[PDB]
């Protein structure tokens, strides 16, 4: 669920 | 930007829009006339960078520039370990001419102070789930290292710091990556990541801790 705040988000939990 | 408001037009003249195929995917921050700092996770093989904007449509913004860039320098230890060292330098194809609406910002030499109220700006998601027409500004509070670690262990790393998580639900969100967090008038951080969804009470977002990288930045600029 740790997601970057780009479009689209890059999600790593 | 969640629960912010329109920035005063051109009050954040270092703000850079990273667009490709006419759509924003990140921001960056002008730190020297030929150099835009952004998050390494915003890396692409080439860029079109909008400077001097308020709305994202350059043809509606006097004084704005859409500059091309092909070269960027990711921090060599970006993502090793995961999410750490989230910065890159984009070299503009040519230096901008700094103006009333396009200006570089000084980078913080000193590290973030817990409790500081710092400004974040961007064109990312609003509280209502839409994208704004104009650049948004909000303030968020720097959180102690202790609390940041509790929330983000074991991925927390000193190249990161936390800000936000207030009852006010003020935060940065999708599309704000790579944009500025300003403390004491200095560029303190870049928008990096958080726990989805943005704006959770007690769950601050994470920012690239630029005080750790001032030497690497200038080394890159000078080489």
């Amino acid at each position: 669920g740790r997601c970057t705040k780009s479009i689209p988000p890059i999600c790593f939990d | 930007i969640i629960n912010g408001e329109d920035c005063s037009p051109h009050s954040q003249p270092w703000q850079a829009a990273l667009v490709m195929e006419n759509e924003l995917f990140c921001s960056g921050v002008l730190v020297h006339p030929q150099w835009v700092l952004s998050a390494a996770h915003c890396f692409q093989n080439s860029y079109t960078i909008g400077l001097g904007l308020h709305s994202l449509e350059a043809d509606q913004e006097p004084g704005s520039q859409m500059v091309e860039a092909s070269l960027s320098v990711r921090h060599p230890e970006y993502n090793r370990p995961l999410l750490a060292n989230d910065l890159m330098l984009i070299k503009l194809d040519e230096s901008v001419s700094e103006s009333d609406t396009i200006r570089s910002i000084s980078i913080a030499s000193q590290c973030p102070t817990a409790g500081n109220s710092c400004l974040v700006s961007g064109w990312g998601l609003l509280a209502n789930g839409r994208m704004p027409t104009v650049l948004q500004c909000v303030n968020v509070s720097v959180v102690s290292e202790e609390v940041c670690s509790k929330l983000y262990d074991p991925l927390y790393h000193p190249s990161m710091f936390c800000a936000g998580g207030g009852q006010d639900q003020k935060d940065s969100c999708n599309g704000d990556s790579g944009g500025p967090l300003i403390c004491n008038g200095y560029l303190q951080g870049l928008v990096s990541f958080g726990k989805a969804p943005c704006g959770q009470v007690g769950v601050p977002g994470v920012y690239t801790n630029l005080c750790k990288f001032t030497e690497w930045i200038e080394k890159t600029v000078q080489a």
